[PDB]
C-alpha cells in the first residue's frame, strides 16, 4: 500500500524499541532529506540508522535507490549510503573492498566520532574510520532487511516493484508473514529458513500491530501496522552483533 | 508647476509600450475635459 | 560566398552567418561540461635509448604548430620565394632587377615569419597548460568548424543546491555558478588566440542571479544594477587577464555576449537587470563623441516562456538570441519559435539526443541508474527526467528504432538525423563536448580518440553542415509522428 | 494509494496551519481511537476535527462510515459522529430533524463547553447545544469534504471503494485535480466547479506537498503529498460561516 516509509511513522511505532533520534536531527532530517533525495535522482532516501560514537557525534547514516531488479535468483536493490554528525549536510560513504572489509571486522568497541582517525591492525595497515562504519553498515543491511512478504511483485521487464493491490500479511504474529528484502517476491523463503533464535516477535492484536528485533544485531528493529498496512525499520545502536548470542538465549 | 505628462515618459526613456492599470496611482496622467477620471 | 572552412572540410555550400554586427556564429553551438573542477584541470602540465618515438614533443607539437598562422606564412613565402625565382630566372632583363627587389622583401619577411615560428615553437614548452587532453580536445572542436561555445554546467535541478540557492560570507567575493567554466573556456580564448586568428573563437556567458538572496530582496533596483555590474567585471577579468582587457587605443574591448537566466518571475520582474545590461550594451553618447563604452556587444536570454519574451520585447531591450529545449522527441516550445520568427531573433536549441540517449546503444538496453552510474551521458538524472516526460522507456525505444532505421536509410549515425531535425526546425543546435577518450562522442562517432585512426579528420560528417536537408518526405512523415 | 488517512501525518502536516491537538490527547486518541472503531462496528473511523469553545474544552469530532454507496447521482456515506471533550471517552452526535435543523442555523457566537446548554430562540424554542454542533458539523461537511479527484471507483452493486491502482493528481496546484467526497467518480465535477474564490491552494513543487485551505470556513485545511500518495484535512476553530466573502477577497 505505502510507497515509500515513512520517518515520523517509524520513530513513532519504534519508539517503545528504543530507537530514538534527537529534536534537532529529527526536524534536520525532515528539512534535508527531500533535498538530498533530488539532488541525486534517487526515487527513493530514507534514514536507514543511528551509529553511536565516542565523542558524542552520532553517526546518522540513511540509505538510497533508484530502481529494484531481479538478478541471478534475487532482487539487487543497488543502494546508495550517506552519513552525516548533523541531520544538515550529508556526505557520501564510500564502499570498501574485500579485505580492507576483511580488516574492519577485526576492530571492536563504538568507532569514536572523528571521521578523520585511523586504526592500526596487523606489516601494518592503517584502517580509515569512515571505512569501518561502511564495513558495519553493509554487515548489518546484509544480514536484516524486513518487508513484509508478498508485500513486493515482479513485472515486465521484470524489475521488483510494490504490489498495490496487497492484501496484507496474514497471521502477522508469525516470522512467515515477513522476509528478507533480497529474496524474490516469488519464492518462498521468508524469515523462518534462517536459524531458530535470531528473531523475536510481538504482537498487538487489537491495534494490529507487530515488531520484529533482530537478535544476532540487538539494534535492528521493525514494524508493521496492518490497518494503515504501512512498515518500517530502523537500527540505533554500534554496528556489533553479539557472537555470545547462544548463551543469552 | 505642470507635471509632464505620463505620455512623455515613452518620449524620454525611449520604452515602445506603456500600461497604467490605475490612473488614480499615478499622477502625470493628465485628463482633456479637466475632470478627475 | 560560402564559409572556407566549411567549403574545404565537408564540401558545404553554406555561407557564414553572424550573430550581431561583429561576431560570427558557428553552425552548431558547444556548450561545455567540464570533466572535473577548475581548480583540478588548471594544474595539469604536459611536461613530463635518445629518442622517444612516443615522447609529446614529436607527436602533439608537430599537429598543433603547422595549425598556427606564424607557420602557413612561413611556407606561403616559401612558395612564392620558389616561384618568383623561378621567373626571375626565366626573365634575365631589366625587370629582373625589381624582381630581385622583390625576392630579397620576401627573404626578409620569410626571416621574421620563421622568428615568429621559432618564438612560438618555445612558447609551447614554457607553459604546462597548453597540449594537454582538455585543451587539445577544444582545438580540435574549434579546428572541426564549431568556434562557438556556452559556459554550462551540471544544473538546477541536479547539483549542489547549496552552491546556487545559499548566503555566501560577507568577505567572499562576488562570484557566481559557472565560474570555473568561464576561466577555464578565457584559457582556452588566450591560447587559441595566441597560435592563430586575433578572434577566431568567440564565446557566449550565462549570467544566473540568485534572485531569492537576502542581499537581492533586500536591495531593490540599485543592488541589481551593481550586482550586475560586478558579474560584467569579474567575467571581463575572467575572459581577458588582467593584462590585455583593454584596446590599445584605450577604449575597453567588449564581451561577445551575456545569457541571462531568470529563475522565478513571481518572485522579481527581470526588467531592472534587463535594463541595466542594455545600457551596458549601448555606448551613451555626448555630443558626436563617444561616452561610456560598450562592455557588452549583445544580451540573449535563457527559457523564458514566450509571454515574458514579448513582455521583453515590449520594454525595448535589444534581444539578440534565446536557447531553448525543442528536441525531435519534445516539442513544449512551439510558440516562442513562432515569435522568433515574426521578431527576426536567433533561437538556440539545447537537447536534441536527450544528453547522448539516442545513441548506437540503449537499443534494446534497459534504463541507465543513477547510483550504479553511467558515463556515456551527462546527467543521468536529467536523461530520466527526459524519459519520463517523452512517456517512458518503451517510447523512447520505439523513437529510437524508427531514428536508427531512418539513419540506417542514409548510412548516418542516429544523432545526426535528431539534430538535423533541429537545424531543420530554424534553431541553432547546442551539443554538449565530451572528453578524456570519448571525444566526438557527442555526434555519434566511436574510437575518435588516437590520431592513428581519426587521421585528423573531425568527428562529424558533412549532411549535418548542409543547407539542403537529406530528409526525404516520408522521413519528415515518421519524425513529426515521433511526436 | 492508501485506503484511510492516518491520524499521526494529519497532525504532522496541518501543524504549521495550526491544526493542532494537545499532546495529552494525542496519545489518548492513539489508545482510544480503536476501543470506539470496535464498539460501533464501524470499519474507518478517523477525526475529523477540533471546535473551540467558550472553555477549553474543546470538542473533537470523528467520524465514521460503515457504508458508502451510489444513490439519486449522490455518493450517500452513512456516516456516523462522535464527540469528546477529552481524547478518553466519546459518546455520539445524533441526527437532527429539518425543523431544528433551521432553527440552528440561526444561532451565531462560539460554543460553550458543557453540551448540557440549552439556547433560547424566538413563544420562546429552546434548542440543545448537541443539535447546534451537529448542525455546523454537517454545513462544514457539506460544504469543504473534500477528496483527490478518481480516489475513489463504483464497482458492482454500485457501492464506492478505493481506487487501488490510483496512480496520484498531476497539475496537484490546479484546483480540478480535486473534488468533493460526495461527488459520483464518473462525474466531471471538482472543486473548480464551486464559487470562483473561496479555496486557496500552496503547493511546494519541491516536498510535492500541495495545501488547500477553505476561504469560507477558514478553518478547513486538507493536505495532499504527492510522492508518497497521502491526503488528510482537517477542521480547527469555531464552525461559524465567512458571510461577507465579496469583501474580503
Amino acid at each position: 500500500v505505502q510507497l515509500e516509509p515513512n520517518i515520523t511513522l517509524v520513530l513513532k511505532h519504534l519508539a517503545s524499541c528504543g530507537a530514538v533520534v534527537s529534536a534537532e536531527q529529527q526536524a534536520a532530517l525532515d528539512h534535508s532529506i527531500p533535498i538530498k533525495r533530488i539532488e541525486a535522482g534517487l526515487r527513493s532516501l530514507t534514514l536507514w540508522g543511528r551509529l553511536t560514537t565516542l565523542n558524542g557525534k552520532d553517526y546518522l547514516v540513511a540509505e538510497g535507490y533508484n530502481v529494484a531488479s531481479s538478478k541471478e535468483g534475487a532482487a539487487v536493490y543497488e543502494t546508495k549510503y550517506f552519513y552525516s554528525q548533523d541531520g544538515a549536510r550529508w556526505s557520501d560513504l564510500q564502499p570498501v573492498d574485500s579485505e580492507t572489509a576483511t580488516r574492519c571486522a577485526r576492530i571492536k568497541g563504538m568507532l569514536s566520532g572523528d571521521p578523520a582517525k585511523n586504526y592500526e591492525l596487523e606489516l601494518v595497515f592503517q584502517i580509515p574510520e569512515l571505512a569501518v562504519l561502511r564495513c558495519r553498515v553493509d554487515a548489518i543491511a546484509t544480514a536484516t532487511s524486513v518487508i513484509p512478504t508478498d508485500s513486493t511483485i515482479l513485472n515486465a521487464a521484470s524489475q521488483v516493484v510494490p504490489n498495490r493491490l496487497f492484501a496484507g500479511a496474514a497471521y502477522p504474529e508469525k516470522l512467515e508473514s515477513y522476509q528478507h528484502r533480497f529474496s524474490l517476491p516469488g519464492s518462498g523463503v521468508t524469515l523462518s529458513q534462517d536459524l531458530r533464535g535470531t528473531w523475536a516477535v510481538q504482537y498487538d492484536a487489537f491495534k494490529g500491530v507487530a515488531q520484529v528485533r533482530s537478535l544476532l544485531f540487538p539494534g535492528y528493529f521493525f514494524y508493521y501496522a496492518a490497518n494503515e498496512l504501512t512498515w518500517g525499520s530502523l537500527y540505533v545502536g554500534d554496528g556489533l552483533r553479539n557472537n555470545d548470542l547462544i548463551f543469552m538465549l | 508647476p505642470e507635471p509632464l505628462p505620463y505620455s512623455f515618459r515613452v518620449l524620454d526613456e525611449k520604452l515602445p509600450m506603456l500600461y497604467v492599470p490605475n490612473v488614480a496611482a499615478e499622477e502625470r496622467v493628465k485628463f482633456f475635459r479637466k475632470f478627475p477620471k | 560566398a560560402p564559409d572556407p572552412v566549411l567549403n574545404e572540410l565537408y564540401g558545404s555550400e553554406r555561407p557564414a552567418v553572424e550573430l550581431l554586427p561583429g561576431v560570427p556564429l558557428s553552425p552548431i553551438v558547444n556548450s561545455c561540461w567540464l570533466p572535473a573542477d577548475a581548480k583540478a584541470m588548471l594544474a595539469e602540465s604536459w611536461i613530463p635509448p635518445a629518442f622517444e618515438a612516443a615522447a609529446p614533443e614529436y607527436n602533439e607539437l608537430v599537429r598543433r604548430l603547422a595549425k598556427t598562422a606564424p607557420f602557413r606564412k612561413w611556407n606561403e613565402l616559401t612558395i612564392q620565394a620558389k616561384q618568383l625565382e623561378q621567373e626571375v630566372a626565366g626573365l634575365k632583363g631589366p625587370d629582373a632587377e625589381a624582381k630581385q627587389a622583390e625576392l630579397e622583401n620576401v627573404k626578409v619577411q620569410i626571416a621574421d615569419a620563421e622568428a615568429a615560428v621559432a618564438e612560438v615553437k618555445q612558447s609551447f614548452s614554457d607553459d604546462p597548460l597548453s597540449l594537454t587532453g582538455w585543451m587539445q580536445a577544444l582545438t580540435d572542436l574549434a579546428d572541426g568548424g564549431m568556434t562557438t561555445f556556452e559556459v554550462s554546467g551540471q544544473g538546477w535541478p541536479y547539483c549542489s543546491l547549496r552552491q546556487l540557492f545559499g548566503e555566501m560570507p560577507s568577505a567572499a567575493p562576488p562570484a557566481g555558478f559557472f565560474d570555473g567554466v568561464e576561466r577555464v573556456l578565457g584559457t582556452f580564448k588566450r591560447r587559441y588566440e595566441k597560435e592563430r586568428g586575433p578572434g577566431s573563437v568567440q564565446l557566449m556567458l550565462k549570467l544566473a542571479p540568485n534572485v531569492f538572496s537576502d542581499a537581492w530582496s533586500t536591495g531593490g533596483a540599485p543592488a541589481a544594477v551593481a550586482a550586475v555590474e560586478a558579474y560584467v567585471e569579474r567575467a571581463r577579468a575572467n575572459v581577458f587577464g588582467p593584462d590585455g582587457g583593454v584596446t590599445p587605443e584605450g577604449v575597453p574591448e567588449p564581451l561577445d555576449l551575456v545569457q541571462l537566466v531568470w529563475w522565478d518571475f513571481a518572485a522579481a520582474d527581470p526588467l531592472p537587470v534587463l535594463k541595466a545590461l542594455q545600457r551596458m550594451a549601448t555606448d551613451q553618447l555626448q555630443v558626436v563623441s563617444v561616452s561610456e563604452p560598450k562592455k557588452i556587444r549583445g544580451i540573449g536570454l535563457v527559457d523564458f516562456p514566450a509571454d515574458r519574451l514579448k513582455a521583453a520585447i515590449q520594454a525595448g531591450v535589444p534581444i539578440t538570441c534565446v536557447q531553448v529545449e525543442h528536441s525531435v522527441l519534445v516539442r513544449s516550445a512551439q510558440p516562442v519559435l513562432d515569435l522568433c520568427a515574426k521578431y527576426g531573433i536567433k533561437v538556440l536549441a539545447r537537447g536534441g539526443t536527450l544528453g547522448g540517449l539516442l545513441s548506437a546503444k540503449y537499443l534494446g538496453a534497459p534504463p541507465p541508474d543513477p547510483v550504479r552510474g553511467d558515463a556515456d551521458l551527462d546527467s543521468v538524472p536529467g536523461c530520466l527526467d527526459a524519459v519520463n516526460n517523452v512517456g517512458g522507456w518503451a517510447r523512447l525505444q520505439a523513437a529510437l528504432a524508427v531514428i536508427k532505421g531512418i539513419a540506417d536509410k542514409h548510412g548516418v549515425k542516429p544523432e545526426t538525423v535528431a539534430l538535423r531535425w533541429q537545424i531543420d526546425a530554424g534553431c541553432f543546435p547546442l551539443v554538449t563536448t565530451r572528453w578524456s577518450s570519448r571525444v566526438w562522442r557527442q555526434f555519434g562517432y566511436e574510437g575518435w580518440s588516437s590520431f592513428e585512426v581519426s587521421g585528423g579528420r573531425p568527428g562529424v560528417d558533412g549532411p549535418l553542415f548542409q543547407v539542403e536537408s537529406f530528409l526525404d518526405v516520408e522521413d519528415v512523415r515518421a519524425l513529426a509522428g515521433l511526436a
